[PDB]
């Protein structure tokens, strides 16, 4: 596979992310850690996907709602950043005040 | 001009009279006082104050009251305080705390807090610093353990073991002078500051003392070796002697004797008691007694703290299980309900609240979890306020008092009690520079960054890769401070005297710091910064109910922390 | 009682900065053809020589603006700023090598401002 | 006998006029010679040539001629170069580049690349070999950046920092005696070559010089501390005492002046200039114009390498996140756009491919990736021969010439500029045996071997459990060039000459090879291998069109690039 | 997400269980391990579902059955034990003799 | 769990072959490491099911095809090699050329 250190790494923030969806799944509101492993994951697989940074930007306020996580999460975080390779090379994604 | 107060604690961290949340608590702290000139704050980066010429000093050589570092905007809680400053650092200690920057063209610059071409910057805005904790119930079982204690703002590990070995796995104990030579060999290799203790076991004097002279910096007296009055005299005999301290964990067994007999062995000399409460270990079931004496050091190991609706239940199969008890031996199941008590637990939460009990530490890996000393401590802080409001000796509506007498608990006390706050154990001016930043939404829970001897050991960072550190993901990651030979000078070996005046760290080719263990025999209860109290604690034998000044000490346990399922992913 | 986790709750009021100090105001003029931003502790007198003020004025004092931010000139960009005081021991070192000294030597600050081109120097 | 040239290339890698492809990009290499003796090529296995009394001379001592370490067959891509031959290497350094085997029996044995007794084998047959690449441009901020580093073929870093200190988030400054005596020891545990920068910044010489005296191998003027006139000059004045480089990153905000008066300040002393394009840092808009002048050393970091159709929207938040600019006040607006600037980035892969911009570099960890320095310096190459052609200087089809142009600018380039080319930074008989092997298929996206001082330091191997080591998972891992003591002799502290002659290394007991810094002062962008123009290069201040001849640089930014997606798990 | 040390290594444990039950659906008798990964990993999620100490030790042992395991594997399994945040804080769960 | 050396690496290769089936699934082109894990994965799970040697080896060529990857991507992949605990103890499968 030829696995570098980033892959490793970034392997584990898809592992908690679909953790934190089964947790979503069965009903659960998501804490902090959770909120910011779906946003992560998501960002990631979106740069995958071959979506732009300006797309990210925008996607990732509207992948997790207040209503999905618990009190103060919302202002707990205030905001994500991942860096994956897009079909242009590795950028950095940045989503502002992801959740409202 | 001026700016208004929000938008000032925005850009500098918050000033006097504001108050800051700690974590998801209801605690709440205030500035009392603070070290700036308003305007002439140091900041770093672009276009910011500390640029030479400006802030920064151009003209000082290092040795001319110049820094190695400046931690900028500290919201400091501390037993001294909880104060608004700059920190300064030079040759791995604190060495002011004020204003600092440049004296050329800023008012009230602290003088020998001046930022030259030597000084590094750390922003701490924003931020509130503590010291490192200080624990002083470590088992050395498993080296996984430092990071667990690193990520939790903890930076001295006091204690015993070498590693997953029985002995090591019930008592904090390294016994003898080759097992204690190995484990100071491998303290080389571990980013926190440690000291050893041996087995404070024996009948005769030179087998216990041979340890103090091989580098053990205390003792410990533990049941399971035998906690019989013989043991606990000839250990105080020679910590007098040797000016270590000595832990103990006493006869929960009550086998040659009852509390009484324990405190007539110890005979007015200074110890500290373990676990005081006693789920954790003790005479069965009225050791908690002993955090009424004046010359006992009572600290409170972990898993009891606070009273919880599950601790119960927890701990009463958390014993069987260690103990390989059966559950159809009556023996067994009399033992365990004499030793794991909700009426103890309950009032240890008050014994806290009030000063009685002075001390927190893990029980690391024996009944005690490694990374939660500080965050247990703030835990039973907030219930104490739900439940008792307010300390009477509050102002304004603040909980610095209770602040000052918790944070006592983990920092300065178990310091104080181990020979050791001349080096550690508080933000002061001429100790080690041991230091934790914290972001008030995580305080108490995840580490910022904790700097050790004056190099950031270990941090909440993120992507190596990235093209800045914050990218995802964010973990607790050992730092340059850790690696090569920095990991001796950021880092102190404790030891006693006598093993100091005979060349052990030579010997041994021992490269960390040496710290010296001293000043343990001549304190008591009244030494116990915020947690003074003297008192008759009666502790009735047949109801275990617990009493002070006539009240029976009760709380409820709760259902919900703060500090838990909002901040972890297990 | 919604909890934001680590949440200020600041006192009332405001806070002044560089209070007591003495104020001046000065119009000061972007000549040069790229953006000029100043920070709020550089000696004034020795910043860019493009800007065109007097520079006189701008002796012993820097920009009585928040600690850690800056004014911005636009090329051709002219506007008034409000300087405060320096402080501490009134000496600058270094910058532009316009003072090296006391900031009392107003007379020599200015030969070398005027040699070396700094505009407005009067 | 006859070998047609698909099987010989299959057996021994390729030889004279054939081509391989870098990657998955349009670039090829084309073998210009071949040092080798057609049918004495020398390999090693069952029944192959390296075998006692055959291609091993079972007569010579070490010490006659043997080699440590023959890499049979390489490929070699350097500034010197792209041909085929066996490299020797001896106490760690490349003491041959020939054709090694036994004089006894073969033809063509280079006199000291004997194959004896003590040699070791490394099969290089079908892959390219390069210098192990030499960053520049390291904020030292997160140990776990060295293998991201390695695992990219980089093997020298050159910078600054204490961890993630906010002065070191910034800069690429390790500041004060003290400070760098601490991160000379981190150093000790750091698997990879390392020198350090002071800061340079002062208005008074020994503030500044009693760093180098200290153990720095250079300074850095950063605007965050004060890129003014006196600070530039200070360093500059050190630095030609003292003999090393300094590096800049000028005032972006024109505070103290416009580029023309830091080029005043630099009074025609070398510097060298970090990202001289600008997003990274420097006088708005004009920066880039350092380049053209005779005495600047110019490097680009790798944010903006190539031009891509996400770099601008990437960077024009990553500069505002980090400098915590607000998107509604004007001010940050005006110097964020003033900063990240499509016309200098495209006209910055044109500078890359005119020879005009000498050297890469990552600024790992502050605006930068530490393991993708050789990743984007083929890329950029790979985007220029699409949008502009092979260049005119090519012979064949081959793109040879752009190969040898974008190869130095991370290899040699910035050796000669740190003054450090005569330990690092080509394969070239004596210097030391930083090597580092690639699969063409992987060519500059994932190394296969890094040797460092002659022995393997990093590897993408599989399952350490395994019969074998090709079983999945495949992964970069350290080496036991990396583990015991062998990281010492495996790696060099690059150090002033002044703390060389003042012992420092024996004071702070460093193990590592100690290598000088010398010959950084009496050089020029003449010096620079393949990439020394000097030209006018003008930048319209209302516009920010680059002209260089009259002529306007600009190109189209890209939608893809190859070492990207066919390779990268995230 | 400000991982600590025992969050990364419990994301291991979620793992090993996926794997786990993968293997249990297409039909294998579980082996040693996976049968523990099963169990510890629903004692976490039990505790983050926010059950108490109490009912997790009873659940635990209707997670699997013998039928579910290979020959021995209920016999080589005395106990298993997990710690994870409930809602008042870390506990520890043992289970005994989980799977009869 | 008594998880030995070689027990967690592998745990990261079944995790990227999830990874990498979660992209196959929602249509993407996939890449040289996903293609690697997912077939090293297969060969995994395979010994796990008690299947031979030879059977793996056999059926690791048909996991994914040409039109399932990017260009390139077939001829990147010479051989795939993994160990795995068969019933009669660990064992080396490498599969050859595995995607024409
Ligand atoms: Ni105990
Ligand atoms: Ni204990
Ligand atoms: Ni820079
Ligand atoms: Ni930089
Ligand atoms: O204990
Ligand atoms: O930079």
């Amino acid at each position: 596979m030829h696995l570098n250190p980033a892959e490793k790494e970034k392997l584990q923030i898809f592992l908690a992310s679909e953790l934190l969806l089964r947790r979503k799944a069965r009903g659960l509101k998501l804490n902090y850690p959770e909120a910011v492993a779906i946003i992560t994951s998501f960002i990631m697989e979106g740069a995958r996907d071959g979506k732009t940074v300006a797309m990210l930007m925008e996607e990732g306020k509207h992948v997790l709602t207040r209503d999905d996580v618990m009190e103060g999460v919302p202002e707990m975080i205030d905001d994500i950043q991942a860096e994956a390779t897009f079909p242009d090379g590795t950028k950095l994604v940045t989503v502002h005040n992801p959740i409202s | 001009m001026k700016i208004n107060r929000q938008q000032y604690a925005e850009s500098y961290g918050p000033t006097v009279g504001d108050e800051v949340r700690l974590a998801d608590t209801d605690l709440w702290i205030e500035v009392e006082k603070d070290y700036t000139t308003y305007g002439d704050e140091v900041n770093f980066g672009g276009g910011k104050v500390l640029r030479e010429g400006m802030g920064e000093n151009g003209t000082y050589t290092r040795t001319e009251n110049v820094l190695d570092l400046l931690l900028t905007n500290a919201l400091i809680l501390d037993y001294t305080g909880i104060y608004k400053a700059d920190i300064g650092v030079k040759d791995g200690y604190i060495v002011g705390i004020g204003k600092g920057g440049n004296p050329d063209i800023m008012d009230g610059v602290t003088p020998n807090m001046i930022v030259g071409t030597a000084t590094e910057v750390i922003a701490a805005e924003g931020k509130i610093v503590t010291a490192g904790g200080i624990d002083t119930h470590v088992h050395f079982i498993n080296p996984d353990q430092v990071d667990v204690a690193l990520a939790n703002g903890i930076t001295t590990l006091f204690g015993g073991g070498t590693g997953p070995a029985e002995g090591s796995k019930a008592t904090t104990v390294t016994p003898g002078p080759w097992n204690i030579e190995k484990m100071l060999k491998s303290t080389e290799g571990l980013p926190i500051n440690v000291g050893i203790l041996g087995k404070g076991h024996g009948s005769s004097i030179a087998p216990i003392m041979e340890q103090i002279d091989a580098g053990a910096a205390g003792l410990k007296i533990h049941e399971d070796w035998g906690a019989t009055p013989a043991s606990i005299d000839r250990s105080l005999t020679v910590a007098d002697e040797a000016d270590v301290q000595v832990a103990i964990h006493s006869d929960t067994l009550n086998e040659a004797g009852f509390l009484e007999d324990t405190l007539r062995a110890i005979n007015g000399r200074v110890i500290h008691s373990f676990h005081v409460e006693g789920a954790g270990g003790g005479h069965a079931p009225d050791i908690m007694a002993m955090a009424g004496h004046p010359n006992v050091l009572p600290s409170s190991t972990n898993p009891t703290r606070p009273f919880t609706v599950n601790t119960i239940d927890e701990h009463l199969d958390m014993l069987m299980v260690c103990h390989h008890l059966k559950q159809n031996i009556p023996e067994d199941v009399a033992f365990a309900d004499s030793r794991i008590r909700p009426e103890t637990i309950a009032a240890e939460d008050i014994l806290h609240d009030l000063g009685i009990i002075s001390m927190m530490s893990t029980d690391a890996l024996a009944m005690g979890r490694a990374g939660e000393m500080v965050l247990r401590t703030w835990q039973t802080a907030d219930k104490m306020k739900k439940q008792r409001g307010p300390l009477a000796e509050e102002k304004n509506g603040s909980d610095n008092f209770r602040l000052k007498r918790y944070v006592s608990k983990y920092t300065i006390n178990p310091a104080i009690a181990q020979g050791i706050a001349h080096e550690v154990g508080s933000i002061e001016e001429g100790k080690f520079a041991d230091l934790v930043l914290w972001e008030p939404k995580f305080f108490g829970v995840k580490a910022d960054r904790v700097i050790k001897g004056g190099i950031i050991a270990y941090a909440q960072i993120g992507d190596p890769s990235a093209s800045i550190p914050t990218p995802q993901p964010v973990m607790g990651r050992r730092m340059y401070g850790t690696v090569g030979d920095l990991i001796h000078d950021t880092n102190i070996t404790f030891m006693s005297k006598s093993s100091i005046q005979q060349g052990v760290p030579a010997k041994l080719g021992l490269k960390r710091r040496i710290g010296t263990v001293k000043n343990c025999r001549n304190i008591g209860k009244k030494d116990m910064k915020w947690n003074d109290v003297t008192t008759d604690i009666d502790i009735n034998p047949e109801t275990y109910e617990v009493k002070v000044d006539g009240e029976v000490l009760t709380c409820e346990p709760v259902k919900e922390l703060p500090m838990a399922q909002r901040y972890f992913l297990f | 009682n919604y909890i934001v986790p680590g949440e200020y709750r600041v006192a009332e009021g405001e806070i002044e900065i560089n209070a007591g100090r003495e104020k001046t105001t000065i119009r000061v003029s972007n000549t040069g053809d790229r953006p000029i931003q100043v920070g709020s502790h550089i000696h004034f007198v020795e910043v860019n020589k493009e800007l065109l003020f007097d520079r006189a004025e701008g002796i012993g004092r820097r920009l009585n603006i928040p600690s850690g931010t800056a004014a911005r000139f636009e090329p051709g960009e002219e506007m008034e700023v409000e300087l405060t005081e320096l402080g501490g021991n009134r000496e600058v070192f270094g910058i532009s090598d316009l003072t090296n000294g006391s900031v009392d030597n107003k007379e020599l600050i200015l030969q070398r401002a005027k040699e070396l081109g700094y505009k407005g120097v009067e």
